[PDB]
């Protein structure tokens, strides 16, 4: 089995700038190397094959090059659409071995996250527990902090987050975090706020309910 | 033209057996090869072998020689893979491709996740996001639907059956502490909206048959 | 076992000249390399774009098999990127050529008491051939700027020349047949594969 290394693992830049990664090999296969692109729930997507030859439907702007052990892609200009695994795969006889991969993200203007609340529904309180959901919209970059405040003390063990992938359009992230409470628990504490600090937030904006519409 | 398509998400048991399957279209079915191919969630993919449906030869690596057998029926353009002795280490994405022969895949799968679980197939309960009641400048609002307790993956949700999509963000499902799963789902409207249209969830759990359409409206 | 029919390209009876070079398409067949490569009885197997073990490990939609004959000082121009009257004017490879270069010493065959003289060689034409291009014509050739008017002349002469191929002649100058594989790989099914890996 020839081992595959690309480079870098990770990469940021703007539309219409140009990028190249790498790919390296610890056999020689001459040509035989190929270049997919893939995107979170979905298949890869052949871009390259025999190291130049570009697939069917594959824009202008993909460009494969390389031999032997070192093989590079390069993308003239970026699109916002561009996000994603790209791995390399030498077709150089079994078996066919992938790369690690390397992430690109695109750079876009920071862009601060709208935040909402949403305090538990009657329903689930009824069911025994509760659920508070904080909700960080359409921002850049990915990076941002989520405190959750009750009665303004710190909640730690309590919260889980999970992001959506960068916007085909926007290049935007998007954030949640769920607080998950025992019932009577939440019936303890009044009120209920979480604290967004952002690059884009010059101080951590909050946002809060007091238990019961309070 | 060309498509491949996958059989639906498979809960297993471990130490058993599944099939999965991959219906080919669009191109001759005895002249191509086709590849598997397995990833793990933050891994690369990693090829598991090759059938030749006209002679009907398969080649694996060493690792799947005993987990995976190959096959292919020219009656219906069909290619299934088979998977032995299940542990969790098998619990994957698996993609069948078109191999022309020469080791690179130009057309794949949809994939099939396979989720090797002692555990039990249980139903989402779907809560509200109501929409906030704010000074609304700007008039952008909340609002979604709360996907909670639920196995095995996935979930699909839609908002007016497919009428809404814009503004929509539905995000990757959690693992809780509990081993069941929870999702959100929300969307940014207009304010001035919120009295006159309906804004209805549709939440499907496949493996439970969990069909669920949950109207948000604000309370009191 | 549909094996690929190599053997009638490497034991044809005659073989070609090399400004009429033979070409012999291949496919829809299992094609072992590796006893071909491992034989003393090729003086050259040279191999391009490829390496010799992984040639059975690897699937090609079609192979081509160009054969001719040449003496031996010039199978050094057969390689890619080469330069000489057999690259320039009579088989020319490609700067990407994938396959194999096979050649083998055939004096006891192609050599007569007299020297053979049917094996012809272009010594002048006009431009420098294209990759796997043929060119058979017998024009006159007008090196001066005098009419040739299809006679043979001081400034015009005739294109192709003939090898002495004598028994005697010496290695360099005696006759050497020639086999080139090149290895087609077109996004198409693959017809031609190495041997089942089961073994
Ligand atoms: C040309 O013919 C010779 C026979 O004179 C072939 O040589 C034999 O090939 C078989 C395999 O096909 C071997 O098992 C024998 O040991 C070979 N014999 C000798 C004396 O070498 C040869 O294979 C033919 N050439 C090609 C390219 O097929």
């Amino acid at each position: 089995d020839i081992q595959m290394t690309q480079s870098p693992a990770s990469l940021s830049a703007s539309v219409g700038e140009a990028v190249t990664i790498t790919c390296r090999l610890s056999e020689n296969v001459y040509s035989f190397l190929a270049w997919y692109q893939q995107k979170q729930g979905k298949s890869p997507q052949l871009l390259v094959y025999r190291a130049k030859t570009l697939a069917e439907g594959v824009p202008s702007r993909f460009s494969g090059s390389g031999s032997g052990t070192q093989f590079s892609l390069k993308i003239n200009s970026l699109q916002p659409e561009d996000f994603g695994t790209y791995y390399c795969q030498h077709h150089y006889g079994t078996p066919p071995t992938f790369g690690g991969g390397t992430k690109l993200e695109i750079k876009r203007t920071v862009a601060a996250p709208s935040v909402f609340i949403f305090p538990p529904s009657d329903e689930q309180l009824k069911s025994g527990t509760a659920s508070v959901v904080c909700l960080l919209n359409n921002f850049y970059p990915r990076e941002a902090k989520v405190q959750w405040k009750v009665d303004n003390a710190l909640q730690s063990g309590n919260s889980q987050e999970s992001v959506t992938e960068q916007d085909s359009k926007d290049s935007t992230y998007s954030l949640s975090s769920t607080l998950t409470l025992s019932k009577a628990d939440y019936e303890k504490h009044k009120v209920y706020a979480c604290e967004v600090t952002h690059q884009g937030l010059s101080s951590p904006v909050t946002k809060s309910f007091n238990r019961g519409e309070c | 033209q060309v498509q491949l398509q996958q059989s639906g998400p498979e809960l297993v048991k471990p130490g058993a057996s599944v099939k999965i399957s991959c219906k080919a279209s669009g191109y001759v079915f005895s002249t191509s090869w086709m590849s598997w191919v397995k990833q793990r969630p933050g891994e690369g993919p990693e090829w598991i072998g090759r059938i030749y449906p006209r002679d009907g030869h398969s080649s694996s690596t060493g690792k799947f020689k005993d987990k995976a057998t190959l096959t292919a029926d020219k009656s219906s353009n069909t290619a299934y893979i088979h998977l032995s002795s299940l542990t969790s280490e098998d619990s994957a994405v698996y993609f069948c491709a078109r191999d022309y022969g020469y080791y690179y895949f130009d057309y794949w799968g949809q994939g099939t996740t396979l989720t090797v679980s002692s555990a039990s197939t249980k139903g989402p309960s779907v809560f509200p996001l109501a929409p906030s009641s704010k000074s609304t400048s700007g008039g952008t609002a909340a609002l979604g639907c709360l996907v909670k307790d639920y196995f095995p993956e996935p979930v699909t949700v839609s908002w007016n059956s497919g009428a809404l999509t814009s503004g929509v963000h539905t995000f990757p499902a959690v693992l809780q502490s509990s081993g069941l799963y929870s999702l959100s789902s929300v969307v940014t409207v207009p304010s001035s909206s919120l009295g006159t249209q309906t804004y209805i969830c549709n939440v499907n759990h496949k493996p439970s048959n969990t069909k669920v359409d949950k109207r948000v409206e604000p309370k009191s | 076992t549909n094996l690929c029919p190599f053997g009638e390209v490497f034991n044809a009876t005659r073989f070609a000249s090399v400004y009429a070079w033979n070409r012999k398409r291949i496919s829809n067949c299992v094609a072992d390399y590796s006893v071909l490569y491992n034989s003393a009885s090729f003086s050259t197997f040279k191999c391009y774009g490829v390496s010799p073990t992984k040639l059975n490990d690897l699937c090609f939609t079609n192979v081509y098999a160009d054969s001719f004959v040449i003496r031996g000082d010039e199978v050094r121009q057969i390689a890619p990127g080469q330069t000489g009257k057999i690259a320039d004017y009579n088989y020319k490879l490609p700067d990407d050529f994938t396959g194999c270069v096979i050649a083998w010493n055939s004096n006891n065959l192609d050599s007569k008491v007299g020297g053979n003289y049917n094996y012809l060689y272009r010594l002048f034409r006009k431009s420098n051939l294209k990759p796997f291009e043929r060119d058979i014509s017998t024009e006159i050739y007008q090196a001066g700027s005098t009419p040739c008017n299809g006679v043979e002349g001081f400034n015009c002469y005739f294109p192709l020349q003939s090898y002495g191929f004598q028994p005697t002649n010496g290695v360099g100058y005696q006759p050497y047949r020639v086999v080139v594989l090149s290895f087609e790989l077109l996004h198409a099914p693959a017809t031609v594969c190495g041997p089942k890996k089961s073994t």
